[PDB]
RNA sequence: AUACAGUGAAACUGCGAAUCAGUUAUCGUUUAUUUGAUAGCAUGGUAUAACUGUGGUAAUUCUAGAGCUAAUACAUGCUAAUCUCGACCCUUUGGAAGAGAUGUAUUUAUUAGAGUCUUCGGACUCUUUGAUGAUUCAUAAUAACUUUUCGAAUCGCAUGGCCUUGUGCUGGCGAUGGUUCAUUCAAAUUUCUGCCCUAUCAACUUUCGAUGGUAGGAUAGUGGCCUACCAUGGUUUCAACGGG
């Protein structure tokens, strides 16, 4: 009923009173999920405080992936859209290079998809096949190839499937959490163990691999062709050193 | 009308205008008026009345019939009430019975502890009569299966006599004594097919005795005429087709069922009626059967090919013509090894029987074996 | 713990008990019939309780005939009988067949009445059969 | 053996078809709870029943697998293993003689020796006290 | 009491119901049709 | 706005009212709430609140009496209808006579759930299912038991269309409810380590449970949490056991 220990990548400051916003139940965990309230409060600072955040709520006026939603509190958190009819925007919210949340500013052919990590796929009732991916999504009828750890292109408009994403050697990963957060690039080799502990390796320019549990990272999609358009001109995050030695160079 | 029914039920002075009692108790009226009327016949004592016998024969059938609980309960007061004599040891039975916390098990417990007395068998039938009318989806499911297999812990006459009394509605012996039946009631024409789902519903519970009863089998038989009779009498708007073609399908597989299923004691010398009723369903199309899940045509025919008996009812029409048309089809289906099983099945009991016809249909066969069993590609069980 | 039940023989009677977290649980009290199982070929048919022979934990129970879980018993075999006679046209294993002329059949109870409040009974025929002879053995 | 108390001891709702002939009368059910381990032929093949092993009663097996020596055999189907560890202490700075109990709940699958090395893992609880089964010796 | 909206309430009811049930047993037939085109592939 | 239509006190209903520390598993439990999927009678009766009155009582948020009247309160209750095989036609991307098939909740018993031939392009048949490390897993079929669960007797804004103008049949946006599954949030247990000083504490626990195994009961469940039956264990000089 409580707070102020909350996830340091909310751009929280400590002297804003003492309770942070406590993210209310829906699709994601609350580690890793930040609520419109701090979205449209203090992260693009559209409102000041919560009585006009609820205002910009009950004015029919956010829609986060397709629907109104108004919740203060709402767990709108990783891979989502939200978009607002003013202001021409949306936003796609993915992570960065140093961990928090990057907004995105989406254009509308490519924020009327969004896509989803499978988290398990069972057969629901009836002979029906059952899909669940990683926002509580739990659709019926995939294509048959299913795996698990596996990226599905969902429509966002009608909540259906539109494409599909194996996931092998050579093609995009992107990191969701421990150390080495929001970070890509799928190619050294695809090692696994038992019991976890196993990654699909990641490239670098030098060759340095982050090998982390497998739970974290999903496909994004292949080699010149990602399904998303990256933060920050596609963040890698060489070195700050490395950074002002480019800058002394050119 | 109503707050005159309502003032007679109150002030209980019987026997003063008693004139029309019996013809009101053998009239039609709405269900307000019924449930008014049948209670003041339970508030009234029917021991000395215009009619007491035509008083207990109307709350017989109101039992019988009832709409499955309110007059049910009504009528088992109104029997309680009238002269109840061997019938205090039963009670509890009637009450249980009317009452919806009916046990089945209970209450034909606790007429066994009312039995080798007899007093109870118009109850018991007007009993099962209220549990068969219960109507449409899982709970009358759980009731029906529970009622129709509960049942068989009775008389051997009362079995018997339940099935003519779900005849006697719609016997109609004097509608197709002549020639057919020529009128047409759905609503007769449901009870056609409720009396169709409680008879297949005995023989599945008693498949083995069966307990034939002429009048009902024949009233059984009444029923697939007036089911034919529909279908030259087609009401193309078809909401009755459509219950004809639900009363015809139920129909046929029931009236194979009793046959397959006694196949010894019963289907009387008079096999000739069934046999011309079933020369009038193949006489609209005999090779209508080419599917592999032919229901109860092939069977019929199959049986009466496997029971030696049925093949001089068989042999009266030309009917293993029929079935080895149905079997000599270019693209049949997986029921020609139920026609070759039936060729087999009907060499040693038509071509080893009574020679003026049965050896006549099993010259048929065999002459339609010979040039009609030529591809013989069953490359599918080897078995 | 909460309180015991020790459910009887006729005149069924059941208390209503909710419990933790939902899971509605039927605490049956003084069960009168019973839903018993061909362990065979696979019939069911409700049956009408007589009484129970055995507890294979505590002699109290054979005094006072409690029903509860896995106590061997003798019903009733008349609806078994009924159908064993009018579907079949035999109208008769074979130690299974010692056990109809003497009007008792012999089955086990798996489901509790004191947490679900069924009864359940499956109609033993085999090892299940040799081992619960040699129990009515031991017994006398 | 077979019996071993006034109730009796099979395998639930793994029965045979007590109509027609199979010389076995009770398909012995196979499992593995996991780990990787094949199974055990005196599992295909045995005689016993034991609700607490892991290879056909209905327990899984996951978690914390630890192993250590047995010392303690006397108790019924339980056996007690020694996990001799050493520890540190700040105090001394040096190395110490330690050891706890823990007992596991012994199969019949292998035979108990007193003495042996054990690889046992965390189950569902068996018992008041004993946490842990055995897998394998 | 009986009004023009309840009936119209009743009617939307039974349309709902008829509706979700003739889109699910055909989304079932477009998701056998995918199932068969691996069954002539495989 | 001659049912109602604005605000609306009161009241009912709905919702909400040694810290142990690090530390794994819940294939041992439930999962309120959010979120996403998900189920082929023109609409009946109670039994009452606020209120109107009669009082007691020094008095209490004390009350009894009768007259009343509401539901998303309590308690009953319903509509053929669709998917297969489709001989034939007339060419079909059909329409067809009809041989057929029919939900869910609880419980048990199962059962399934494992080298040629060529129009060189093509074919000529090859195997039934969702997985984890792992299953009596997920799921489907029969049989009945259900002190018979649900499958909407609900509400706000517009109220548009089809024309056979009935007073028909239809139709939008969304508020509540509700079956199951998943998610989310939780709880309650569980694996491994630790903290206060001590041998002027060396034996401690099977007293009236101590510690196991088998059944049963309790359990939301794994589980002496308990019952009986079978066994006589288990801990300890390692600083245990007891005490500061």
């Amino acid at each position: 009923l409580k707070r102020l220990a909350a996830p340091h990548h909310w751009l929280l400051d400590k002297l804003s009173g003492c309770y942070a916003p406590r993210p209310s139940a829906g699709p994601h965990k609350l580690r890793e999920s930040l609520p419109l309230i701090v979205f449209l409060r203090n992260r693009l600072k559209y409102a000041l405080n919560g009585r006009e955040v609820k205002a910009i709520l009950m004015q029919r006026h956010v829609k986060v992936d397709g629907k109104v939603r108004t919740d203060t509190t709402y767990p709108a958190g990783f891979m989502d859209v939200i978009t607002l009819d003013a202001t021409n925007e949306n936003f796609r919210l993915v992570y960065d290079v140093k961990g928090r949340f990057a907004v995105h500013r989406i254009t509308d052919e490519e924020a009327s998809y969004k896509l989803g990590k499978v988290k398990k796929v069972q057969l629901g009732k009836k002979g029906v096949p059952y899909v669940v991916t990683h926002d509580g999504r739990t659709i019926r009828y995939p294509d048959p190839n299913i795996k698990v750890n596996d990226t599905v292109k969902i429509d966002l408009a009608s909540g259906k499937i539109t494409d599909f994403i194996k996931f092998d050697a050579g093609k995009l990963v992107y990191v969701t959490g421990g150390r080495n957060l929001g970070r890509i690039g799928t190619i050294v080799h695809k090692e696994r163990h038992d019991g976890g502990f196993d990654l699909v390796h990641i490239k670098d320019s030098l060759d340095n691999t982050f090998v982390t549990r497998l739970n974290n990272v999903f496909v994004i999609g292949e080699q010149g062709k990602p399904y998303i358009s990256l933060p920050k001109g596609k963040g890698i995050k060489l070195s700050i050193a490395e950074e002002r030695d480019r800058r002394r160079a050119q | 009308t109503y707050p005159i029914l309502i003032r007679n039920q109150a002030l209980k002075v019987m026997l003063s205008i008693p004139q029309v009692a019996e013809n009101h108790f053998v009239d039609i009226a709405p269900f307000v008026y019924n449930d008014f009327k049948t209670y003041k016949d339970e508030e009234d004592m029917e021991n000395e009345r215009v009619i007491t016998g035509s008083w207990t024969e109307v709350d017989r059938n109101v039992f019988l019939k009832t709409l499955s609980k309110f007059k049910n309960i009504k009528n088992v007061y109104s029997a309680t009430e009238l002269h109840d004599h061997l019938m205090v040891l039963l009670g509890s039975r009637n009450t249980d019975v009317q009452k919806l916390a009916l046990d089945a098990l209970l209450a034909y417990k606790n007429p066994t502890l009312n039995k080798y007395r007899d007093n109870l068998k118009n109850l018991l039938d007007d009993t099962l009569f209220k549990d068969e009318i219960t109507t449409f989806l899982t709970e009358n499911g759980s009731q029906s299966i529970k009622a129709e297999d509960e049942k068989v812990v009775m008389p051997y006459v009362l079995r018997i006599f339940f099935g003519r009394a779900q005849v006697p509605p719609t016997s109609g012996q004097k509608r197709s004594r002549k020639i057919a039946v020529i009128s047409v009631l759905p609503n007769f024409k449901k009870p056609y097919i409720n009396d169709f789902l409680s008879l297949a519903s005995e023989r599945l519970d008693y498949n083995y005795f069966f307990g034939n009863s002429h009048q009902i089998n024949s009233s059984k038989a009444t029923l697939k005429t007036i089911r034919r009779m529909t279908g030259f009498v087609n009401i193309v708007n078809s909401t009755l087709s459509v219950l004809r073609t639900n009363f015809p399908l139920h129909t046929n597989s029931v009236l194979q069922p009793l046959i397959y299923s006694i196949a010894m004691a019963y289907y009387v010398l008079d096999t000739e009626s069934t046999e011309e009723v079933h020369l009038r369903k193949m006489a609209s199309n005999l090779r209508q059967q080419g599917l592999k899940c032919l229901s109860s045509v092939f069977e019929f025919v199959g049986n009466t090919f496997d029971w030696s008996t049925s093949m001089e009812d068989i042999y009266a029409v030309v009917v293993k013509p029929r079935i080895s048309h149905f079997s000599d089809e270019n693209l049949q289906q997986p029921s020609s090894l139920l026609r070759l099983f039936l060729y087999w099945a009907h060499n040693p009991s038509l071509y080893q029987f009574l020679y003026y016809d049965e050896f006549a249909t099993a010259t048929a066969l065999m002459d339609t074996i010979s040039n009609q069993h030529v591809k013989e590609a069953v490359i599918g069980p080897i078995i | 713990g909460r309180q015991p039940a020790n459910t009887k023989i006729g005149a069924k009677r059941i208390h209503s008990v909710r419990t933790r977290g939902g899971n509605k649980k039927y605490r049956a009290l003084r069960i009168e019939t019973g839903n018993f199982s061909w362990a065979s070929e696979g019939i069911s048919k409700k049956t009408r309780i007589a009484g129970v022979v055995y507890h294979p934990s505590n002699n109290e129970l054979v005094r006072t005939n409690t029903l509860t879980k896995a106590a061997i018993v003798q019903i009733d075999a008349t609806p078994f009988r009924q159908w064993f006679e009018a579907h079949y046209g035999q109208t008769l294993e074979s130690s299974v067949e010692s056990q109809f002329s003497a009007g008792r059949l012999y089955a086990c109870i798996s489901s509790r009445p004191g947490q679900s409040g069924r009864c359940d009974g499956y109609i033993l025929e085999g090892e299940e059969l040799a081992f619960y002879l040699r129990r009515l053995t031991a017994k006398k | 053996t077979v019996q071993s108390e006034r109730a009796f001891q099979k395998q639930p709702h793994i029965f045979n078809n007590p109509k027609v002939k199979t010389s076995k009368r009770t398909k012995r059910w196979y499992k593995n709870a996991g780990l990787g381990f094949k199974t055990p032929k005196t599992a295909i093949e045995g005689s016993y029943i034991d609700k607490k092993c892991p290879f056909t009663g209905l327990v899984s097996i996951r978690g914390k697998i630890l192993t250590g020596t047995v010392v303690s055999t006397k108790m019924h189907r339980t056996i007690v293993i020694r996990r001799a560890y050493l520890h540190y202490i700040p105090k001394y700075n040096r190395y110490e003689k330690r050891h706890k109990n823990v007992p596991v709940h012994v199969s019949p699958a292998f035979r108990v020796q007193v003495g042996d090395i054990v690889t046992v893992g965390q189950c569902r609880p068996i018992s008041k006290t004993v946490r842990f089964n055995v897998v394998k010796v | 009491l009986v009004t023009p909206q309840r009936l119209q309430r009743k009617r939307h009811q039974r349309a709902l119901k008829v509706r979700n049930a003739q889109a699910q047993r055909e989304a079932a037939a477009e998701y056998a049709q995918l199932l068969a085109k691996r069954l002539s592939e495989r």
